[PDB]
C-alpha cells in the first residue's frame, strides 16, 4: 500500500506535481487549513477527502455492515450541518427549524469529538464506528434516511 | 506584496518552522506590527509544550481560544461584508467584538513608547487571559438568557453597563513594564478579579 | 491586470467567494420569498374578512337607531361600548427584516369599555370586531411591504451578481490564463531552445575549427 505525502505547492492542487499525482493514483485525503487554524490536530478535509475504492475496502468479512452507509451518512449529513451554518449565518438563527438546529449542533458535536484525535490516542476501526455511530443517536430515526432500514434499528437502538 | 509562491520563498517555507507573514494590507493599515495572524504559522509550537505549562498551564487553552475567536472573525468577515451586520447574533457579536479588542489592544504594539517598546511575557500571557476570560464571561451571560431578558439584550447591557471595563481593557496596553513585574501581576489580578465581579452582578441582577 | 500567478490566485479567490455568497443569497432570498408568501396568505384572509366586516358592522348601527334613534352626536356621539382606540405595536426582526406588528384596536394593549348601550352590544360585535380584523390588516401590510422591498432587493443583488460578477470575472480569469502561459511559457522556452542552438553551433564550430587545424 503505497501512502505518499505530497506536498501542494501554493496551497492547491493547481500546481503540476499534485495534478499529475492526482491522475496517477486513486484517491485523495485533504489537510484542511481552517481546520489547523481552528486547532483541530487532524486538519483532514472530510468533505475533500474521498477514495475510490471505499467499496471495496468495507465489507462484512472485514469491517462491519455499516460502515459503508454510516460513511455516507455522515458525509451528507455534514454538509447539511454546513449548510445549515451558512443558513444560521445569513438568517441570524431564529428562521431556522429544529432540524436545522440539528444538523447544527451534529455538526458541531462531530467537529469537536470525531474530527479532533489525540495524536497519541488510538481508536480501532470498531472503536471509531462506535463514536460515529454514538454522535448519531442524536438524530431521529426517520432522520437517517441514507441508513438502510433494518440495519438503523440494528444500531440506533444503542 | 508580490506572489508567495515565488521560488525562493517556495523554497525556504520547506525548510524554515517559522514564517512572521508580513501583510501589506495591515502596513497600508498602519498597524505597526504588521504581522498577519493567518498566513503566519509556528512548527514549534509542539516543543515548548513543557516550557510553557511550567510557566502558566493555562495558558495554552487561551491562546487557542483566542486563535478560534481571530480564525471566526475572519472567515465571517465575509458574510458580514456580504449579508450585513443585520442578521449578527449576540454570539457574533461578543466574538466582533472580542477580535476588535485584539487587533487593537493586543497585535498592535507601536514600540515607539516607553509602555509599548517591550512587552515581557508576563504582561502579553495577563493580556491575553484578560481578553479571553472577557469573552468566556460573555459567553457565558448570553448562554444564560433568562428571566424575560438576555442573549443580544444581555449583550448590549454589559456593553453599556460594563463599559468601564471594555474600555480599560484597551488601557491595560497602556501599563507601564517599567514599573515592575510584581505591580503589573498585582494589577492585572485586581482587574482580573473586577472582571470576575463583572457578570457575576450582571448575573445577580438577571437582566 | 498583471498575468502573473498573483493575479491569477487573486481572481480565483474572488470567483469562489462570490459564488459562495451567491448560493447564501440565493438561500436567503428563497426564504425570504417563503415568508413573504406566507404574509401574503394572512393577508388574502384579512382582506376576505374585510367588507363582511362593514356588513356586519351595518347591523349596529341599525340596531342604534332601531333602539335609541339618532346618536348622542358632537363630541359624544355614542354608538360605542368598547374598543377604546389604544394600540400597543412593535417591530420584531423576522427572517432578518425588522416587522412591524401593529395591533390595533380590539388586540392592542389599554383597550376599555364602558358597559353597554341599547345597541352596544350589537356595536361591540360589529364593530369591535372590526377593529381586531383591522388589527391584523395593519401588521400584515406593513409586514407584506417590508418583505417584499427586502425579497426584491435580495434578488436584485443575487441576479446582479449572477450576470455581471461572476460572468466578468471568469473572463478575466480565461484571460489572465492565456496570456500567462501563451505569452510567459512559450518565450521561455523559446529562449531556451535558442540558446541551446547558440551551444550547439558553437560547438560545432570549435569542432569545424579542431578538423581545420
Amino acid at each position: 500500500t503505497q501512502i505518499p505525502i505530497l506536498t501542494m505547492p501554493n496551497d492547491d492542487i493547481t500546481h503540476p506535481t499534485p495534478d499529475l499525482t492526482g491522475y496517477i493514483t486513486e484517491g485523495q485525503i485533504y489537510i484542511d487549513r481552517q481546520l489547523q487554524n481552528r486547532q483541530i490536530y487532524p486538519p483532514i478535509n472530510v468533505l475533500p477527502s474521498l477514495s475510490r475504492l471505499m467499496k471495496s475496502a468495507i465489507g462484512e468479512g472485514m469491517t462491519r455492515r455499516d460502515h459503508s452507509d454510516v460513511s455516507n451518512q455522515l458525509y451528507a449529513n455534514y454538509a447539511i450541518g454546513k449548510d445549515v451554518q451558512a443558513m444560521k449565518a445569513v438568517v441570524g438563527e431564529e428562521a431556522l427549524s429544529s432540524e436545522d438546529l440539528l444538523y447544527l449542533e451534529f455538526l458541531d458535536k462531530f467537529e469537536r469529538k470525531f474530527v479532533a484525535q489525540g495524536a497519541y490516542d488510538s481508536r480501532n476501526i470498531f472503536q471509531s464506528l462506535d463514536l460515529a455511530w454514538t454522535l448519531l443517536r442524536i438524530f431521529p430515526r426517520e432522520l437517517l434516511h441514507r441508513i438502510p432500514g433494518k440495519t438503523l434499528d440494528q444500531y440506533y437502538s444503542r | 506584496g508580490g506572489d508567495f509562491s515565488d521560488p525562493v520563498t517556495s523554497a525556504t517555507l520547506s525548510i524554515v518552522q517559522v514564517f512572521w507573514g508580513l501583510d501589506k494590507k495591515l502596513a497600508q493599515r498602519k498597524h505597526f506590527p504588521s504581522v498577519n495572524w493567518l498566513i503566519s504559522y509556528s512548527k514549534y509550537s509542539t516543543a515548548l509544550e513543557s516550557f510553557y505549562e511550567q510557566f502558566d498551564p493555562d495558558f495554552i487553552n487561551i491562546r487557542t481560544k483566542a486563535r478560534e475567536v481571530l480564525q471566526r472573525e475572519d472567515d465571517l468577515n465575509e458574510i458580514v461584508q456580504l449579508v450585513g451586520k443585520d442578521a449578527l447574533a449576540e454570539g457574533d457579536k461578543i466574538t466582533l467584538e472580542t477580535a476588535k479588542l485584539l487587533r487593537e489592544d493586543y497585535l498592535a504594539q507601536n514600540a515607539f513608547t516607553p509602555y509599548d517598546k517591550f512587552c515581557p511575557f508576563y504582561k502579553s500571557v495577563w493580556m491575553m487571559r484578560n481578553i479571553i476570560h472577557f469573552y468566556n464571561l460573555a459567553n457565558q451571560a448570553v448562554e444564560k438568557g433568562a428571566g424575560m431578558d438576555g442573549q443580544k439584550i444581555t449583550y448590549t447591557l454589559i456593553k453599556h453597563r460594563l463599559g468601564d471595563l471594555f474600555y480599560r481593557l484597551v488601557s491595560q496596553k497602556f501599563e507601564d513594564p517599567a514599573e515592575g513585574e510584581p505591580a503589573l501581576v498585582a494589577k492585572f489580578k485586581k482587574l482580573h478579579e473586577d472582571l470576575t465581579a463583572g457578570f457575576r452582578a450582571l448575573e445577580d441582577e438577571t437582566r | 491586470v498583471v498575468p502573473t500567478v498573483t493575479m491569477l490566485g487573486v481572481m480565483k479567490s474572488r470567483l469562489v467567494g462570490a459564488t459562495r455568497g451567491h448560493a447564501l443569497l440565493k438561500k436567503k432570498s428563497d426564504a425570504l420569498t417563503v415568508q413573504f408568501r406566507q404574509i401574503l396568505k394572512n393577508i388574502v384572509t384579512t382582506k376576505e374578512s374585510m367588507g363582511e366586516v362593514m356588513k356586519d358592522s351595518s347591523f349596529a348601527l341599525i340596531e342604534a337607531k332601531y333602539v335609541a334613534g339618532e346618536n348622542i352626536k358632537h363630541i359624544v356621539l355614542e354608538n360605542v361600548q368598547n374598543a377604546s382606540i389604544k394600540v400597543r405595536s412593535r417591530q420584531e426582526n423576522i427572517a432578518g427584516v425588522k416587522i412591524p406588528k401593529f395591533e390595533y384596536f380590539t388586540d392592542g394593549e389599554t383597550k376599555n369599555d364602558l358597559t353597554g348601550l341599547a345597541r352596544g352590544g350589537q356595536q361591540v360585535q360589529q364593530c369591535r370586531a372590526a377593529y381586531v380584523k383591522a388589527i391584523e390588516l395593519l401588521v400584515e401590510l406593513a409586514s407584506l411591504q417590508t418583505s417584499f422591498l427586502t425579497l426584491d432587493e435580495a434578488i436584485k443583488t443575487t441576479n446582479r451578481r449572477v450576470n455581471a460578477l461572476e460572468n466578468v470575472v471568469k473572463p478575466r480569469l480565461e484571460n489572465t490564463i492565456t496570456y500567462i502561459k501563451g505569452e510567459l511559457d512559450e518565450l521561455e522556452r523559446e529562449d531556451f531552445f535558442r540558446l541551446k542552438k547558440i551551444q550547439g553551433y558553437k560547438k560545432r564550430e570549435i569542432e569545424r575549427q579542431l578538423a581545420s587545424s
